Formats: C-alpha cells, structure tokens, sequence
C-alpha cells in the first residue's frame, strides 16, 4: 500500500520508481509522429519491468518496445524507436541529455585516447566554440531506428571490451569536417567545414563507414577496397599474396586479376613451375584473402579476374561448384570472367572460342584490354599457328557453362573488357582497365608488383562517397555537394596512410575517387518513374548528366586552386575526350533527354586546367550508409516495403522511405516482368560514370515454364546488357520472395 | 539455388546486333 | 593549373 518498485541507478544503486518521468520522456520522443500508441508502448514494457531492475534496462526495453510496433501502416515508430535510443545513448555517453561543449568533449576525448590529438593542434578553443555554433544535436531526432542501430553499433566511438559510448552523431560529423578540412587556408577552412557538416548530418552526402569510424581517431587507415594485378612470375604471386595479407588485415574488399598466371602444362619459365597451373596459386590466394578472419572462413572478401579464353577456363568456371575434389574447388572466393566482342560474335555465330594460355601468344593479352583490332587480329593469327598450344570449345559450350555457374552459385561475374577499355576516362594504351574490385563497380589502372614494396607497382583503391537522390529539391543543388564530396575525398587522399608503395603511387598519381548516389528507387517513385517500362529513361539520363557534369566542374574548380594529379596527363580527360563522345552509341536509341549543360565550354575548361581527380563517379552498392539515411539501396529497387535485420538487440525492421504516400510508386524487386527496363537504366548511367556500376541480374522461377529459367533468356540479358554498354555484371539473384 | 533449362537456340541469337 |  506503497508497493513501490525499486529502480537501481549506475551505482548510485536503490531508488523509488518513476513511471511519469518515463512517460513525460515518451511523450517527447512522440512528438511530431503519427499512429503511434505510447499507452501501448508502456504497456508493452511496463509488464516486464522486475522490482530492482536497473534504469538502463527501463530504457532499452521501452526501446524495444517501440521497436517492435515497427510496420508498414505504423512507420513513425522507427523514429519513436529511435528518438528513445537517441535519448538513451546521450545519458550512456554524457550523462545528460545535453551534450558538453564542443571544445571540453574533443579535450577530453583527446586526453582519453580516442581522438586524434592533432584536431586540438590545428584548431584553436575559439576555433572549436565556432564549430559548436554550426552543430545541431536536434539533427540526432531525424535517425530511424536501424540508423541509429548502426550508429551505435558500427561509427560511433566507444570502448568495444566495456561496451561505454564516448560520442554522438553530430560530433562525428563536425569532427569528420574538421578533419577533413583541416588543411585549408584559415580565410576558408570554416566556411568549408560548415558546409560539409550540414551536408553530412542531413544526409545529402553518404561516407564510408571506415571513414564514418576513423577520421577523428588515431587511425589512418581508410581503405574499402584495393585492386591489384599478379603477373606471371612466383616473385609477383608472391608480392600479390603479402598485398592481400597486409590488406585483408585492414578489412579492406580485395579484387585480384590473376588472368596472366599461364596454364597448367606450360613450360618451367627457367626455375618458376608453373606446370601445376592457376588453381594451386588461387588457393593460396583465397589462403592469403582469409587469413586475418575468425575461423580460416568468416570475413575476408576478393573476387579473381580471368579471360574467358585463358586455356583453363573450364576448370576455372567451376570452382565454386561445391560437388567435386577438394583439389580443384576454390569455393570462397567470387570469380570475374572477362569477356570482349570477338567472345559474343563467336557465340553469335555458332563458331567455336579457341583457348590459349597467356604465356604462349605474344601480344594477345594487352591487346585483349587496349586495343580490339589487334586483338581480332593476333587471336585469327594465333589460331591457324600450328605451333601454338591450343584448345577449341564450341562458344555455346564455353557461354552456357560460364552461366549455369552464375545462376547456381550468384557469384561468378561479367566484365565487358572492351566497353571498360573504350568509354573510359583512360587512354587504354597508357593507362588500360584490366580488371574490377570485389562488387564490380571500380575500374583503375594497375601495375603487377615485382616485390610487395615495389615502387614501379600500382595497385588502385576504392575511395568513395555518395549522394542522397532523395535529399535533394533539384539536380542543381548538385553543384555545391560534388565540391564538397569532391574536396573532402581529395582531403582523405593525401590524409591517410599506404601499407603498400604501390598503392600510394596510384592514390597520388591519379587521385581516383568514386562518388555514386544511393535513394535512387525513392527518387523515382517520388517522379512516378518505374524501372521495367522504360519510363525512367529519360529522368536517368537527365540526373546522371547532372551529377558527372557537377563532379567534373567540382574537379576541374579544384585542379585551378591545387593543380591537376600528376598523371593527368594519361587520362582520355586530358585530350579534350568526354564521356558524352565516348558512351555506346545504342543509347541513342532509347533516351532522347538532351544535354542541358554546357559540356563544350567544360571540355576546354578540362583540357586547358586539367582535373584534380582522374575519375569521380562509380556506383557501388551501400547497405550501411544508405541505412543511416533510411534510404533504398544504392540503385537497386527494394526487394520489398519492409526490410528485416537481426540483431542481439532483437528483429530491427526499416520501413521504406515516405511508404504512406509512395506504396505503389515503388516497384519492388520481383515485380519486374524481367531484366530490360533496369539494365537500360544502367546503360543510361554508364554514359556518365567514370568507372562501373554494381549491376545485378534477377529471375523469378514463378515467371517460367517448370520454373526453370532458360539459358536463352539469360543469354539474351547478357548479350543486352552488352548492347547498351554494360561494363560490368554483379550478382545474379533467384527468388520471388527475397 | 538457380534451376535452369540447358536448351539454346543459336538461329534466334544470330539475328542479334551488339 | 596543369603541373608543369
């Protein structure tokens, strides 16, 4: 008759209970949402409260609790969810709700170990009480639940052994600003940092989580994903091998171009015995991908690039295919067959696909990549040469198989050598484009090692960024964000360090970036726009103009202030060639949008000033960032409305961005009829991009007769996406459900 | 996981332009 | 500017 309930604080210990102090803070947390029952959040977790249970746990079971209400006709219950978390997380790291001054935390984060002491080196107090006046921790209000999820559990700083959070969201991204920013002159070093932090925290501009993470702490190791390219020799296997060590030590994406490694049976290159061929070598580079992850399993990604006309294609084709010896399966890492116009042609015609090993057809190689002529011309050569080791396969033999291996496993990917080699911001005789990264979205130049610290190496990274499509009001607020994504890239570039030489070389030779968009689903169904019918044609190619042109004025604006990279001068860029003069000419043929920017007046701006950045645009898959923006996923449609995540903290769901009035804007994964509305819209970007795009292909077993889908139906895909100059494929998914 | 149908057709291929 |  005073039954109580005793709440036990961080010890502080014993308390009386305070069901309206809980309630005053729901009630705020609720502010501004609708169809959301704070009655039934309580009652959901007033039911599981104990006598002396800790006010933590009073905290992340109301969180859950709205958490679990989470749905598709109560959608405001991920930011009630995550308001509640916001509060939470503020009284973990603060012990208030109000975050300490700007200055006072980076001192004491500092003395802590946990920033990088350099911020309080390169900024002064005054410097710091003006940064805070930018900040707005009400900003922290606009996460959904699986935002702040990630936040929590993946950027913010905290200690991972006690579990104790040391920041929030908004002193990430002014200190992400800051750093950086950090080298600008003091006349606009704070205008800049501003205009970023703003960017960032309302979500117009994504970043990386290994940036996210780090910039601010004493790291300064950055890297998503390297590229590099093992020659013909055990001094270049061996060197690849270390690269990959030192990098998957990093959790860096590897992507490995391995196609040179000559053929099993061919002769000892005087000491090298390379009679036993490719496979033994992938092994002990999957061995070397793997070897800083949990098990000899767990974690660790690489996908191996090869020709399709290696002489060991067919055992190389089906090295993920789980029936078979042990001895000739390489299953844990994703292969990338290369494949040019001769290939297709053959295919066409019925004709047959002659196999060769590198090391016994001069020329044929480089050629493959750099120049299509000389190809067709060395390959007829090659074939009628008697001399010459060689193998013929019927091309639909050699096709089929390639394919049947994609559709089982998902993960054996297309690389169109040709379109990467002559739509490229690369002259291919110089520079070429031989091979991809791990989802298939870079394409740099690279050089094979001779040692790991070889400084006449080069080894491409993936440096990246992206814009929100559905954050923008109109294409021409592009403008301002590529300067920003573009400086603060440039920034990271010389900010981070290289465990490898050359790596460094192909940074600061070609200061390489990678900016692609992410909401790109939402903005067409905010433009009632869909992706099979081809009605987004038009609006593709008129935001993708908008976005290369941008980024190419944001580079060639900063190649004016701090001169051009060092190796301009390789680019097609240099040579007054634009992506619009070199794009698949098929295009024309189904998007009639005109350019409506001046491209002539920034071709001479180019070719006189140069370019800061060597490439700007690549369209990379981002489930993480585009989490923390609660948007779709890269340029994919979703699969469905409501996306389901596990966790420890239980089932985190994430309804798609403004569902209410958008429900059948969207068009879902499995309702495309089929693949050819999308990979057009692919084509359309690929005009712009400077690099790839992670493009997938879907089959639904439903749509087909026995629900088994033909190899004519994925032939004719490929042989599509070949015709608008697709330059790459990525996964291929089954499934009409998920 | 992919269940597919091996039969090709080369005649319907040929007439196609890259 | 372009190096020089």
């Amino acid at each position: 008759m005073n039954q109580n309930l005793l709440v036990t604080k961080r010890d502080g210990s014993t308390e009386r209970i305070n069901l309206d102090k809980i309630h005053r803070v729901l009630d705020w947390a609720a502010e501004g949402l609708h169809n959301v029952s704070i009655s039934q959040v309580e009652l959901r977790s007033h039911i599981q409260f104990y006598d002396g249970i800790k006010t933590s746990d009073i905290h992340e079971t109301i969180i859950k609790a709205a958490a679990d209400l989470i749905s598709r006709d109560a959608p405001d219950y991920q930011y009630l969810a995550a308001r509640l978390a916001i509060f939470h997380l503020r009284k973990k790291a603060y012990g208030q709700f109000e975050p300490p001054a700007l200055y006072d935390h980076v001192v004491k984060m500092v003395e802590m170990g946990k920033y990088d002491n350099h911020l309080l080196e390169d900024y002064t107090e005054e410097e710091f009480k003006q940064m805070d006046t930018f900040i707005d921790h009400d900003r922290d209000m606009t996460f959904s639940y699986a935002a702040v999820k990630q936040l929590e559990g993946k950027y913010l700083v905290q200690n991972r052994v006690t579990g104790e959070i040391y920041e929030s969201a908004q002193f990430l991204y002014i200190l992400v600003a800051a750093c950086l920013f950090s080298n600008y002159p003091r006349e606009t070093r704070l205008q800049y940092v501003k205009r970023f932090y703003d960017a960032v925290s309302t979500f117009k501009i994504s970043l990386p989580t290994p940036i996210m993470s780090g910039v601010r702490t004493p790291t300064r190791q950055f890297s998503s994903c390297v590229l590099i390219e093992c020659g013909d020799s055990l001094d270049s296997i061996n060197a690849t091998s270390s690269a990959i060590v030192k990098y998957v030590s990093q959790r860096a994406g590897i992507g490995i171009n391995a196609g040179r490694i000559r053929a099993l049976g061919s002769p000892i290159r005087g000491g090298e015995a390379f009679h036993t061929g490719c496979i033994p070598f992938y092994k002990h580079f999957q061995t070397a991908v793997k070897s800083c992850s949990q098990g000899g399993v767990r974690g660790g990604a690489a996908t191996l690039f090869y020709p399709m006309w290696h002489l060991e294609v067919e055992s190389l084709l089906v090295l993920k295919n789980n029936r078979g010896v042990e001895g000739n399966r390489v299953r844990h890492m994703d292969y990338g067959v290369q494949i040019n116009k001769l290939m297709y042609t053959r295919l066409l015609k019925g004709e047959d696909i002659t196999l060769f090993s590198p090391s016994d057809v001069p020329g044929l190689y480089d050629a493959f990549f750099a120049d299509q002529e000389e190809f067709e011309r060395l390959y007829t050569k090659y074939e009628k040469d008697d001399s010459i080791r060689k193998q013929r396969v019927k091309a639909v033999e050699l096709f089929s198989l390639m394919m049947q291996e994609r559709a089982s496993t998902g993960r054996i990917y297309i690389q169109n050598v040709d379109h990467c080699n002559t739509h490229s911001p690369f002259d291919p005789a110089i520079a070429p484009v031989r091979q991809s990264n791990l989802c298939l979205a870079i394409a740099l130049p690279t050089k094979p090692l001779n040692d790991v610290n070889d400084e006449n190496g080069e080894i491409a990274l993936c440096t990246l960024s992206a814009f929100n499509l559905g954050a923008i009001n109109n294409l021409d607020e592009l403008e301002e964000l590529a300067i920003l994504a573009v400086r603060a890239l440039d920034a990271l570039l010389d900010y981070q360090d290289y465990p490898i030489p050359a790596a460094k070389r192909g940074a600061m030779g070609r200061r390489t970036l990678g900016i692609g968009v992410i909401n790109f689903a939402y903005y067409l169904a905010k433009h009632g726009k869909r992706y099979s019918d081809g009605s987004a044609n038009n609006l593709t190619h008129k935001t993708f103009e908008a976005i290369q042109y941008y980024l190419l004025k944001a580079s060639n604006e900063l190649a004016k202030e701090q001169g051009a990279c060092p190796w301009f001068n390789e680019t097609t860029y240099a040579k007054g060639i634009l992506p619009i003069d070199t794009y698949k000419k098929d295009l024309d043929t189904i998007a009639n949008e005109p350019l409506h920017y001046d491209w002539e007046a920034l071709r001479e701006s180019i070719k006189t000033h140069g370019l800061r950045n060597s490439t700007l645009s690549a369209l990379m898959p981002s489930e993480t960032s585009s989490q923390i923006s609660n948007a779709t996923n890269g340029i994919e449609p979703p699969r469905g409305y409501v996306s389901i995540k596990a966790s420890k903290d239980g089932i985190l769901r994430q309804v798609v961005p403004d569902y209410e009035h958008l429900h059948d804007a969207y068009e879902l994964l499995w309702e495309m009829p089929g693949n050819d509305g999308y990979l057009q819209l692919v084509g359309i970007m690929q005009k712009f991009i400077d690099q790839s795009i992670s493009a997938n292909t879907n089959y639904d077993p439903s749509r087909f007769p026995s629900g088994k889908v033909p190899m004519q139906q994925l032939l004719k895909d490929l042989l599509t996406a070949y015709k608008f100059g697709v330059k790459t494929l990525y996964y291929q998914n089954t499934r009409d459900g998920a | 996981v992919g269940q597919i149908d091996s039969e090709v057709d080369t005649d319907d291929l040929s007439n196609f332009q890259l």
